[PDB]
């Protein structure tokens, strides 16, 4: 926290954390379904399903592989794109919409895609 | 006191030659509680 | 590991899943031992944390219990509300 | 069977109950058991051979004994050697019975020859012909044929589960040499049902083509009763149908009822009244607590009421209709006192 | 280790499976109970309804809604709440009610404002005419329940042994009784004050019938989840057994491979 | 056809006679009745099915003549026979209840229960 | 079964009994032999060895073996090497099971297990 | 993919379309397919043969052959010797395809020949050389370049995974030579999926290129949108939205 800063470490704390849950209950999930599990579960859960979809990015160098063009982004708006996301400020759009794709602005911007 | 409520303090003086089920028992006897809420704001589960 | 755990006289286990649950230090607190035990801390750290063991020992049994699902007495659920703080 | 269950127990119990039939003079009825220890500690042995005095059962018994102490290569042909002893009486066109208890100890010992030897090791450091081994003991266990005078040598190893790993390399060929298991479970032990046989997991290859005729007849219902008390047992967790708690009731009776006291056997004569009664259901009528009571009771009440009955099954050997009228009107005057 | 890892979470699994199977099992024989009941039940609700379809109706609102303590039944208590949280949105003030915990919850999270009455002890039990009159008159003088001109009421219908659809109705205020087209067909008499009367009278007799068709949604509903619970522990078992034969060869090829290179030198 | 149902069991659920007991004294329906809403009162109650007669004693509901000749009566839990001597016993518990004793409406229901007995 | 069919012109069925023992037995030849065993314990000639076995068996001009072998798939484990190897070899399998024969179907093949190469 | 998935007939389709090809004119347009068939019985073998003469395409085609009966060595040195003719091809310039069924087969043979040259054991008792097996073998086929003359020798080795098992030596060794895989899905292949590609499991790491442009410009984003099935179908196992719904009903179909 020291290196890449406390706001950093903090929002990086959160998301190890968030994912972790989503591993924990990853078994219980399988057993029984998504609304067998505590409610305040539930929406660590949800949050966590958008978090690792998030994670995803199109990569240049696989843009005649994928077929998708690359995006490259910044340290600075990466903190920021997931601080938001933690804070649950762009959830309520498509888990799809997370899923391949570059910074926040291009989540949202294809959930004006997905809308249409 | 409720039309409903009245018939039922006479259904449950009721299951006292005599010839007595379960379902009647049950029928008379009941453990449920009502809780009573306000606002979020809870005043106590009274037993029904 | 086998040989090593016989000749120490005690184990602090840490664990991976811990880490990233963000306790650290990690210890896994049920897997770690001390066979020297207590006689060689503080008195008064030894007074204070009298049942301490016992507490995260019922928290990690009463754990188990709460993700098998289904509502908890309220003695169970004052084990778990102790147990996370 | 899992380790140290008193394995040792219920193969010695065979022994004890050849001893009724051994007394009688006719040398069809004359298994003459040997009883092979292995790798067996000198105190074990001690009381073995004191229970055996105990029960004077020294005069059908031979006891090969390599114990613990007694070195690795007198371990390995300690099966070999006892064996032999078996052929005369076989060759002899008697009948006889050899336990070989535990070949899992047979095992080590080959283990430890072929090691120190330097042969070649292999699967789970055991010997590479460890199988040809344990085939060519198993396989000298033959019912002759009237050519060869007809004779036998019943034999029946006991293995050692090594914490209950029935895939492991020394039990799972021995499973595959013999030709039947009975499988003692660890869990029926401790919970206090012995004998702790596992009835799911006790098969016989070979089972009822030698059986008495009454026995088989009053016990086919005993097989299918067990198989659905066991299917039943884990609904025991509420809201039970009448017919699963019909199941239960019988079941429950039943499995009390198959419990014997270690060292005590019984004869075909008195193990077809009591098997007869859980069938009919009688038993259903008593109490647990009371199946106990009921069936040395019953026992004695079918020596004093007709031992007629009794002598009847004993010599004819195949319960008649009359024998099963007869016996179901003893037994219902039995659960009426 | 691998082996004992594999082989202790299978049993975990095997344990699971174990419990969802008995579970299942004894739903099964619980839903029995339930449904002959219901039946029953239904007749008498019907001879009212006969009433009420011969007047006709015309008819703020009220919100009951009914589900178990009980969890586990399915998603009997999201289906249901997110049908509620519809009609929420339709009349923003009003004063839910809830008869169940597991309605309590899903409500109560999503608007706390409106939790007024919310009962308890009412899964365990099956509807009794009992638990229907005593939370009826608490309706009546907590709720004030003709107040509201509307009063509404949710429940589950059971519509398959195998099948439920969450589903609501109206419950005729005392002033609907009055001004329905119909009702001097039946011979009113003012001495009694009929309206008033039968107002409570159905209050009640429709609200249990209403618990005892959303209990026997809630057993079957169980029934069914804890089926599919022994599915789905079912292909873990499948899982995992392929994962411990995988486990188990390796085992034998490691342990092999350090014995041959002893016996090499 | 003639509905006399409870709850959890279900009866007759028109029928030649049935007398039954309501606010409005005590109200008679044989064959076609004119169609009524009547609330029945706590009560003796006479079903006769034919010449056949069957007696009930009901814990009071409601009564409505349909106009196709549906005489629903819906009431609580009932029979005659059930309710009889262990309520004479009750009576006589109830008459102390009612001096201590909503539990005036209680006592009140209790002396109704021991008239209605009575009746029995 | 070569001399039936290669010399005396015949399409004839050879049975094996455990193929399972075919494996086991070759095992120990190898061991014995101070070959350096293979993965799961099994010959480290255990390719060739089958080969051998289930190359002789074939259609020829003349005539053709056909043989039905049984798989005694050891401790159950279908992906363990040895019936893996057999079933490389295998080109049908028919399928006999008990709960069939309980069905009181004799055949006691399970139509739902049976399945063959030629079925196509 | 998994063992007798009729997995030989997947590549086997392969060399039957590209009759239309060899039977045109320029030599590119001509591939010369050579079928490498390793630890395959004879008879396996004469049923690959006659199929190919009944689709007439034997005169296109050489089989190399190193049967199940053939001996260890034999079998080991069988696919480089296919392969050194596959070079004279390339080497001429001319475009090719050599299918080698299966290099699972190959691996069991080098393990025997290791094994009884007592070179040590490797891991999962396969020798330590194996590594070395294969990506001599695998890295000789290619497409040359024009200073070469635009040579062409596509290389499909046919992989044999046990149970399914894609972290099982032998086949992750291949899979990190290799280029994409074109997993054959066992589930799929029992669900009537003739030919069963789990596109999940299937990759190609270098092919977008090389398809024709009409087959990029029509097939475009189909592999995104059938790994959107997956994910549809995934979680159709609550509220399923009209759009999950739509496809879904694509997805299916």
């Amino acid at each position: 926290a020291a290196v890449v800063g406390q706001e950093h470490y903090d929002v990086a704390s959160k998301v190890q954390e968030t994912l972790q849950t989503y591993k924990s209950l990853q078994d219980i999930i399988a057993i029984l379904g998504m609304d067998e599990l505590s409610e305040q579960d539930k929406l660590t859960v949800e949050r966590a399903r958008k978090i690792q979809r998030f994670l995803s990015q199109p990569f240049a160098v696989a843009e005649v592989f994928t077929g998708i063009p690359g995006k490259l982004v910044r340290l600075k708006d990466t903190v920021a794109s997931f601080k938001a996301v933690l804070e649950g400020k762009y959830d309520n759009i498509p888990e799809h919409a997370f899923y391949m794709v570059g910074g926040i602005e291009d989540v949202v911007a294809k959930a004006e895609k997905l809308a249409a | 006191i409720s039309y409903a409520a009245y018939l039922n303090v006479a259904a449950q003086a009721i299951r006292s030659t005599e010839l007595q089920t379960a379902s009647v028992l049950n029928r008379s006897q009941t453990d449920a509680f009502y809780t009573q809420y306000k606002n979020a704001s809870e005043p106590t589960p009274i037993t029904k | 590991p086998t040989n090593v755990i016989s000749i120490t006289d005690g184990q602090i286990f840490l664990e991976a899943e811990l880490f990233y649950k963000g306790i650290r230090p990690a210890i896994n607190v049920g897997l770690s031992v001390s066979r020297v035990g207590s006689a060689a801390q503080v008195k008064a750290l030894k007074q204070v944390a009298g049942s301490l063991k016992l507490f995260l020992a019922q928290y990690r049994e009463v754990a188990a219990f709460a993700q098998f699902g289904s509502d908890l007495d309220a003695s169970t659920k004052q084990t778990l509300v102790r147990g996370e703080r | 069977g899992d380790r140290q269950t008193g394995k040792t127990a219920v193969a010695l119990d065979t022994i004890l109950n050849q001893k009724r039939w051994n007394n009688g003079s006719d040398e069809s009825k004359k298994l003459y058991c040997v009883y092979v220890a292995v790798g067996q500690k000198r105190s074990t042995v001690a009381q073995l051979v004191q229970t055996l005095e105990q029960h004077d059962a020294m005069k059908y018994s031979i006891i090969v004994a390599a114990t613990a102490s007694e070195a690795a290569p007198l371990q390995y042909l300690a099966p070999f050697t006892a064996a032999s002893i078996g052929e005369w009486f076989r060759d002899n066109g008697k009948h006889a019975l050899i336990v070989y208890d535990d070949l899992s100890k047979q095992a080590v010992a080959y283990r430890q020859l072929s090691l120190l030897l330097r042969r070649p090791p292999g699967r789970e450091a055991y010997p590479g012909d460890v199988f040809y081994l344990h085939s060519r003991l198993l396989e000298r266990a033959a019912k002759l044929s009237e050519k060869e005078g007809s004779g036998s040598l019943t034999a029946l190893p006991v293995i050692e589960t090594q914490g209950g790993d029935v895939s492991a390399y020394i039990p799972t060929n021995v499973i595959s040499i013999t030709d039947g298991q009975i499988f003692l479970e660890a869990e029926l032990f401790y919970k206090g049902i012995r004998p702790a046989i596992n009835v799911g997991l006790s098969v016989s290859r070979v089972g009822s083509a030698a059986q008495v005729k009454a026995l088989k007849q009053v016990a086919g219902s005993l097989k299918l009763f067990l198989a659905q008390y066991r299917e039943v047992a884990a609904f025991a967790q509420s809201d039970l149908d009448a017919s699963t708690k019909q199941t239960l009731v019988r079941g429950e009776r039943l499995t009390q009822l198959l419990k014997q006291n270690q060292y005590s056997p019984l004869a075909t004569e008195e193990q077809v009244p009591l098997i007869y009664a859980g069938v009919n259901g009688h038993l259903d009528g008593i109490e647990l607590s009371r199946i106990g009571e009921f069936e040395s009771s019953f026992l004695s009440y079918l020596k004093s009421n007709h031992n007629e009955l009794l002598t009847e099954i004993r010599e004819k050997g195949e319960l008649s209709k009359e024998l099963l009228a007869s016996l179901k009107s003893a037994t219902e005057s039995f659960v009426a006192t | 280790a691998t082996l004992k890892e594999v082989e202790m979470r299978l049993k975990s699994i095997k344990n699971i499976e174990k419990i969802t199977k008995t579970m299942k099992i004894v739903a099964s024989t619980r839903l029995s109970k339930a449904e002959k009941a219901k039946i029953s039940a239904k007749k008498m609700d019907e001879a009212e309804q006969l009433f009420y379809k011969n007047a006709e109706t015309k008819n703020k609102e009220l919100i009951v809604a009914i589900t178990s303590d009980k969890g586990l039944c399915g998603s009997i208590h999201s289906q249901l709440a997110k049908a509620v949280r519809r009609h929420l949105n339709d009349q923003p003030n009003a004063d839910i009610v809830t008869i169940g915990d597991k309605i309590k919850m899903q409500l109560l999270r999503t608007h706390p404002n409106n939790i007024k009455l919310s009962i308890n002890g009412i899964g365990k039990d099956a509807p009794t005419f009992q638990e229907s009159a005593l939370i009826a008159d608490k309706l009546l003088s907590v709720m004030k329940a003709g107040t509201y001109p509307k009063i509404s009421i949710f429940y589950n219908d059971p519509v398959s042994s195998l099948s439920f659809e969450p589903s609501e109705k109206p419950i005729f205020n005392a002033k609907t009784i009055e001004q329905s087209p119909s009702f001097g067909k039946f011979e009113i008499d003012t001495d009694a004050n009929v309206p008033r009367d039968l107002f409570e009278y159905t209050l009640a007799n429709q609200m249990l019938t209403a618990m005892a068709q959303g209990y026997a949604a809630e057993i079957s509903a169980r029934r069914n989840a804890m089926d599919n619970a022994s599915k789905n522990a079912g292909d873990m078992i499948n899982r995992y057994s392929i994962l411990y034969n995988r486990t188990r060869q390796a085992v034998i090829t490691n342990e092999l491979v350090d014995i041959i290179t002893g016996a090499s030198s | 056809k003639l509905q006399f149902a409870l709850p959890h069991e279900t009866l007759y659920s028109e029928v030649t006679q049935v007398n039954l007991p309501a606010k409005s004294g005590r109200i008679g329906v044989l064959a076609n009745h004119v169609p009524t809403v009547e609330q029945l009162l706590p009560g003796v109650v006479e079903v006769m099915e034919g010449s056949n007669s069957k007696k009930f004693f009901i814990s009071g509901g409601f009564a409505t003549v349909q106009p196709d000749s549906q005489l629903c009566v819906t009431a609580i839990e009932a029979p005659l026979e059930s309710f009889s001597e262990n309520i004479k016993n009750l009576l006589a518990e109830a008459k102390k209840n009612v001096s201590s004793s909503r539990e005036a409406a209680e006592a009140a229901i209790q002396v109704e229960v021991l008239e209605n007995l009575q009746s029995v | 079964a070569e001399y039936f069919r290669d010399e005396e012109g015949q399409d004839v069925l050879l049975f094996i009994d455990n193929i399972f023992r075919f494996t086991q037995a070759g095992s120990e030849v190898s061991a014995l032999l101070g070959r350096i065993p293979s993965a799961v314990g099994y010959q480290p000639t255990l390719a060739t060895d089958m080969g051998l076995l289930q190359e002789r068996i074939t259609t020829t001009k003349k005539g053709s073996v056909t043989s039905v072998q049984a798989v005694y798939v050891p401790a159950d484990d279908l992906t363990d090497p040895a019936p893996a190897t057999t079933f490389a070899h295998l080109d049908a399998t028919t399928v006999l099971s008990r709960g069939i024969s309980e069905l009181g179907i004799y055949p006691a093949v399970d139509p739902l297990d049976s399945k063959s190469r030629l079925l196509d």
